[PDB]
């Protein structure tokens, strides 16, 4: 893919692909409040980082119109204000407020880069998927039972992550301290470069930890112990050895020494820390440290966070952010996920049913599903 | 002993009207329908809460008095503007104010004052001489529009004095077109002998009532006179409220064979009753069931309605009150009568005389006179009169006891509708 | 402290008796005000005149009443101290210009405070149980809780009533708590 | 229930939400103004000399209440009028109160203290059903889960509340709130959440009760500041209110 053949392809794709009428299904959650599209807040990212924010449309032929106009290289969604976003310069001081937005979280896997091995930065590979492949069960059944949010659509970022939108209508009109309440009870990793033990659980084991580490388990030996092969050699099992109490530390050492497995490895550890009561959770807390999604508390918390919209598309890798069916997330692949390059090729090879000839159609399909599904509560209730 | 021996029994000491028989004789109030007078103002029926006056409240309660009797008296003389009364006037401006006294004192002819209102004038005062004026009858809280000039910009000289406009009188229906003529006798305390408190009077009285059988009797107060000389020194051997209670049982249980409707009217001077004007109603008796219809305890003062005719009435000693203060350059009781009718208030005079006690919002709600009254009872310790002030039949039937020696009661014959002549006869008559 | 106390003459000696309390008097000595005349010579209970106790409450209650709606004004400056009964329309923002210096303020000579204080000081000289609780002692207290005082209190409480009546028409000792809180 | 009585009164403990609309004497008034105000102090004395949960704040806060007649104990036999008498008391009391600490932001923290502080013993000193009354008359709605409910989750009821014991456990029952009111305990997980309600165990009502308390409270003091200036032209009430913070008792 060649980023200066993005100025090319963009207006095509905002003209013949861009799935306008979800998406305004989608943010006017079906007119029952009104004003709700018209106050939402989006913002655009234009040629030569150009940012613009505080643009508001009055139905879909405004929004269609005013960004196939501008061509804009990131759309980002944000909150439903008060008044229109687009005359906030016409609004009393302090009577411009946020007051509904999706409850949002962001998984990048940069956070990840103390822990991973195959890659760094901004490198993926299908070894270190995995985590994200974890993180979308472990956090998205807490949605679905701690909390009881029904509607939740997740999202690939187009490169390092995954976002998650939860749309309930509850959800959105929680306040920011029950959003950092909701970030804090989901979030178990605390700290950051300059700590080494960064799980500490407690002799309970709280439920919703150990299912998060029953979901972790069914992965653990896949991701950890054959693909990112955490005990290969010292340089790395060293650290392993760092996150456990000397007192036994010399005891693996030679241990780790007539291993040649590190699956042998992870026996002997278990092993040995069984031997070792009050650790008996220390083997849970690497795996952990190893597998636990991280949380931006600050992306989650502020109603007013700006979030790159689904369906854009990455600067960088082309991919379009696709929605991820949760059913087949164990087939998701990032490096499948449709360029725009790819889409643009496909569109100029053939009115309303243009996109159903590209690759992206079943994502398009995830996201109609998941609008049905949103239309059924609304009409339902 | 006095009194039990006097020998004017039933003299007629003024008369007034059609003549009629030596003998007079009522329906017993058979075809007679007594009420208040409906107005746009309701009426003091029940105690109001009293001896919390502020000052602003009276400021404004006068100045609002001022303000609508003027606004009244511009409409009705179409008098373009009004000017304030302190600024200087080197030509001929109307003002509209109140008259005063710029001392303690009575007023005389050189100590008159006028006192705006605060739309007109910021409620400044100015003082008047009234050497330019060839006719004037001036009282202290009279409402006046003068035409006059002020050169110095410190004594306003009235050149014109613009007369009063009484209320029109009432417009019977003819729901009252077929009833017969209606008998009253009013009668005035005290009603006991200055040296006993055992109400002869009130016996006698109450044996004419039956004898004659009027349709109303109003007796006005006082009935336990604060006065009286036994009140005062406390040798009463029992409590105020028991010899007012006897004294109203007498009165109602009495009147039974008449049958006649009694409107009992307080006095400032009961001194078992809340001392404030506009009195409220007594509350203290409750009559039984079988007078319940006859007996009417209203407020002083009263405007009442038989079968159509208006009745105004008050306890209060007006013509003593105000004849002590009005000024005139030149019949005295008929100038304060008409003073009192145009002012449209039972009680004009401010401020008042040093015996009634006056709570300024009761005052402004229960003392404007809705229409002018067919018939006026002004009791006095002046002497008794049947005068007719500009068409109404102002009657003062002395009080029943005057002193050591027995006094007068007044009746009277009203029918609506009559001849304007809704007074048919009236008389003063001895007890 | 500047409240008129209650003045009654005997009606057999003629000897003035004022009564400022509930109770006359310290320890077992102590009894209601009206069981003894003030004249050792005189065995005349005023209790026994009750009716003339009351006629004479009444009145007084109408003295006052009538000072407060007598409404006299004093200017108060020293150099003026113009003494009127007319209530002018020109106010200061303090309140009522004298019209006799232009320059200082009329106050009332008998305030509504002052009526009220009166009217609460002849029902606090006949509260038995505020003095009972408040004023009196112990040993005096049990001494005045038994029998041989239950008709003296009787016409205590009586004669509080009508002190109370009185009150209860009183503008300045209602407090209207709807309009305070809405 | 004598003369004026009604059901305005039902319950001990109140929130204090309606205002009293009746005609009352300036010495009531002024009586029950300096009550409560001795009382509240009483409070605060306690608080700052002895621990919350100690038997001698308990002795004297009771001792306090009944020197000054207010009601602090329920009674199992009727509205009795002496006992309708003190629960008119304190809820007159209580808005006079709030006239007199409405007017700085030291003085209503002070009052809401003071006022937490005495809500909450009286709370302690509530038998389980006189609890699930008040409970039911303010349309707080706790219940309650059932048992079957709980036998259903027992072990992540176990695991959830710290220092649980299984016979223990099996002598307590839970509540069902909506996660929006738990966010202290939710946020430290501490608490069961399943399907976005948390299962609150007993102690610990009281806690969300006086948050609900609290919030009102403080909505309540706003108004009243904001209605100040119909009070201040009333004289008689002017010495007191104004000043009732700096009063000796
Ligand atoms: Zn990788
Ligand atoms: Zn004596
Ligand atoms: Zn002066």
């Amino acid at each position: 893919y060649d980023p200066a053949s993005l100025p090319d392809v963009l207006p095509l794709y905002y003209r013949r692909l861009f799935p306008f009428y979800q998406y305004f299904r989608w943010l006017n959650y079906g007119g029952v409040v009104k004003n709700y599209f018209q106050h939402r807040e989006f913002s655009f990212t234009l040629k030569d980082d150009v940012y613009v924010r505080y643009q508001s449309f009055n139905n879909q032929s405004e929004l269609e119109k005013e960004m196939q106009k501008m061509c804009p290289y990131k759309i980002d969604i944000g909150a439903v204000y008060s008044h229109r976003p687009s005359l906030h310069n016409t609004v009393k001081s302090g009577t411009f407020q946020a007051q509904e937005k999706e409850l949002v979280f962001d998984i990048d896997m940069t956070d990840y880069d103390d822990v991973r091995r195959c890659c760094s930065s901004a490198d993926i590979c299908p070894k270190c998927w995995t985590l994200m492949t974890i993180a979308v069960r472990i956090l998205d059944r807490a949605l679905a039972e701690d909390f009881g949010f029904k509607h939740r659509l997740w999202v690939y970022s187009g490169r390092r992550g995954v976002h998650c939108w939860v749309c309930d209508d509850s959800a959105r009109k929680l306040s920011q301290a029950e959003r950092s309440a909701v970030a804090e009870y989901l979030s178990v990793v605390k700290g950051g470069e300059e700590t080494i033990k960064k799980v500490q659980l407690p002799e309970t084991i709280h439920p919703f930890i150990g299912k998060s580490l029953k979901m972790v388990e069914r992965y653990f030996e896949k991701y950890a112990l054959v693909d990112q092969d955490i005990l290969e050699n010292k340089q790395c099992w060293d650290k392993v050895i760092a996150l456990v109490p000397e007192v036994a530390r010399e005891s693996l050492l030679r241990e780790f020494s007539k291993a040649r497995s590190s699956v042998e490895r992870w026996d002997k550890l278990s092993s040995c820390l069984e031997a070792t009561r009050r650790y008996s959770n220390i083997p849970k807390e690497i795996m952990l440290q190893f597998c636990y999604p991280r949380l931006d508390v600050n992306v989650s918390k502020g109603l007013n966070h700006l979030l790159k919209s689904p369906f854009s598309v990455h600067p960088k890798t082309g991919r379009i952010s696709v929605p991820i069916d949760c059913k087949k997330l164990d087939q998701f692949d990032p490096f499948s996920v449709p360029t725009i390059s790819l889409i643009c090729s496909e569109l100029d090879n053939v009115r309303t049913r243009d996109y159903k000839r590209t690759s992206l159609a079943p994502y398009i399909k995830v996201f109609e599903q998941f609008l049905d599904k949103l239309d059924q509560s609304r009409k339902g209730e | 002993q006095k009194y039990g021996s006097r020998t004017n029994r039933g003299e007629v000491v003024t008369t007034y009207g059609e003549l009629q028989g030596t003998t007079w004789n009522g329906g017993s109030g058979s075809n007679t329908n007594v009420e208040l007078f409906t107005s746009l103002d309701e009426p003091l029926t029940k105690m109001y809460k009293f001896m919390f006056q502020k000052l602003m409240d009276i400021r404004e309660v006068v100045s609002i008095k001022i303000e609508e009797l003027g606004a009244s008296l511009k409409d009705h003389f179409q008098i373009d503007e009004f000017t304030s009364v302190s600024l200087p006037a080197q030509e001929t401006v109307t003002v509209l104010g109140q008259i005063g006294c710029d001392s303690n004192g009575k007023l005389n002819s050189k100590s008159v004052i006028l006192e705006g209102d605060r739309e007109h004038s910021a409620g400044m005062q100015v003082p008047v001489d009234l050497s330019e004026l060839k006719d004037y009858s001036l009282f202290p809280g009279q409402v006046v529009i003068m035409e006059g000039t002020n050169s110095t910009g410190r004594r306003f000289v009235p050149t014109k004095l613009y007369e009063g406009v009484p209320l029109p009188f009432h417009q019977p229906s003819k729901e009252f077109e077929e009833c017969p003529q209606q008998m009253v006798i009013t009668a005035c305390g005290p009603f006991t002998t200055s040296d006993t408190i055992t109400y002869d009077a009130l016996k006698d009285l109450i044996d004419i009532v039956n004898r004659d059988r009027p349709d109303i009797c109003i007796l006005l107060g006082p009935f336990l006179d604060a006065k009286h000389e036994q009140i005062e020194n406390l040798q009463l051997t029992v409590t105020f409220e028991d010899v007012f209670k006897r004294c109203l049982k007498m009165i109602i249980e009495g009147t039974r064979p008449s049958g006649c409707h009694l409107v009992i009217v307080p006095s400032l001077r009961d001194v078992h009753h809340d001392p404030v004007y506009p009195q409220p109603p007594f509350s203290c008796f409750e009559p039984a069931k079988e007078d319940k219809e006859r007996v009417h305890f209203v407020a002083d003062p009263c405007t009442l309605s038989v079968n159509g005719v208006v009745i105004g009435m008050t306890s209060t000693d007006l013509l003593f009150h105000m004849g002590a203060e009005e000024i005139s350059s030149s019949d005295r009781f008929s100038r304060i009568l008409r003073h009192i009718l145009t002012q449209r208030s039972y009680y004009p005079l401010y401020p008042p005389n040093e015996e009634i006690n006056i709570d300024y919002e009761a005052l402004y709600s229960y003392t404007p006179m809705p229409v002018t009254p067919d018939v006026f009872i002004v009791p006095s310790e002046l002497r008794y009169f049947i005068k007719d002030v500009t068409g109404c039949i102002c009657i003062n039937p002395g009080r029943l006891t005057k002193g050591l020696v027995g006094g007068t009661y007044a009746r009277f014959l009203v029918k609506s509708g009559a001849m304007r002549s809704t007074c048919i006869s009236a008389q003063v008559v001895r007890v | 402290r500047d409240c008129e106390r209650f003045k009654f003459f005997c009606p057999k000696c003629g000897t003035e008796n004022i009564y400022d309390n509930v109770f006359d008097g310290s320890g077992l000595q102590i009894e209601p005000g009206l069981k003894r005349c003030s004249k050792p010579e005189c065995d005349a209970s005023p209790l026994d005149y009750v009716i003339q106790v009351h006629n004479k409450l009444l009145l007084d209650i109408r003295r006052y009443i009538k000072k407060y709606y007598s409404g006299w004004l004093v200017c108060e400056e020293k150099t003026c101290q113009n003494r009127t009964r007319r209530l002018p329309l020109s106010f200061s923002r303090n309140g009522p210009i004298c019209q006799a210096c232009s320059k200082a303020t009329l106050r009332s000579e008998y305030p509504e405070k002052a009526l009220y204080t009166q009217l609460c000081f002849y029902r606090f000289i006949f509260d038995w149980d505020y003095a009972l609780e408040k004023v009196v002692s112990e040993q005096e207290r049990g001494h005045l809780k038994k029998k041989l005082f239950q008709e003296s209190e009787n016409q205590y409480k009586k004669l509080k009533s009508t002190v109370d009546q009185v009150l209860s028409r009183s503008g300045y000792s209602e407090v209207n708590l709807s309009k305070l809180f809405q | 229930t004598g003369d004026r009585k009604g059901d305005l009164y039902p319950s001990s403990l109140q929130f204090y939400q309606h205002p009293p609309t009746e005609n009352i004497s300036l010495i009531e008034f002024e009586t029950f103004a300096i009550e409560r105000l001795k009382l509240l102090k009483a409070v605060e004395n306690l608080g700052v000399s002895y621990v919350k949960n100690s038997e001698e704040y308990s002795k004297k806060l009771e001792l306090e209440l009944r020197k000054l007649k207010f009601p602090y104990r329920p009674l199992h036999e009727e509205i009795s009028d002496d006992v309708y008498d003190l629960r008119r008391k304190d809820h007159i009391s209580h808005f006079i109160l709030r006239l007199a600490y409405c007017q700085s932001e030291d003085l209503r923290r002070w009052f809401i203290q003071q006022e937490m502080d005495l809500f909450k013993f009286r709370f302690g000193l509530l038998t389980k059903e006189s609890v699930q009354e008040f409970l039911k008359l303010n349309d707080l709605q706790y219940v309650a889960i059932s048992e079957d409910e709980k036998n259903m989750h027992k072990e992540d009821l176990m695991n959830s509340s710290f220092g649980l014991s299984l016979t223990k456990m099996e002598d307590t029952e839970f509540y069902k709130v909506p996660f929006q009111a738990a966010l202290d305990l939710v946020r430290p997980r501490k608490v069961f959440l399943w399907r976005g309600f948390a299962f609150i165990p007993h102690k610990d009502i009281v806690s969300i009760v006086l948050n609900d308390f609290r919030a009102k409270l403080s909505k309540a003091l706003a108004l009243s500041a904001r209605s100040l200036p119909v009070v201040q032209s009333d004289e008689r009430l002017q010495p007191l209110l104004n000043h009732l913070s700096h009063s000796y008792i």
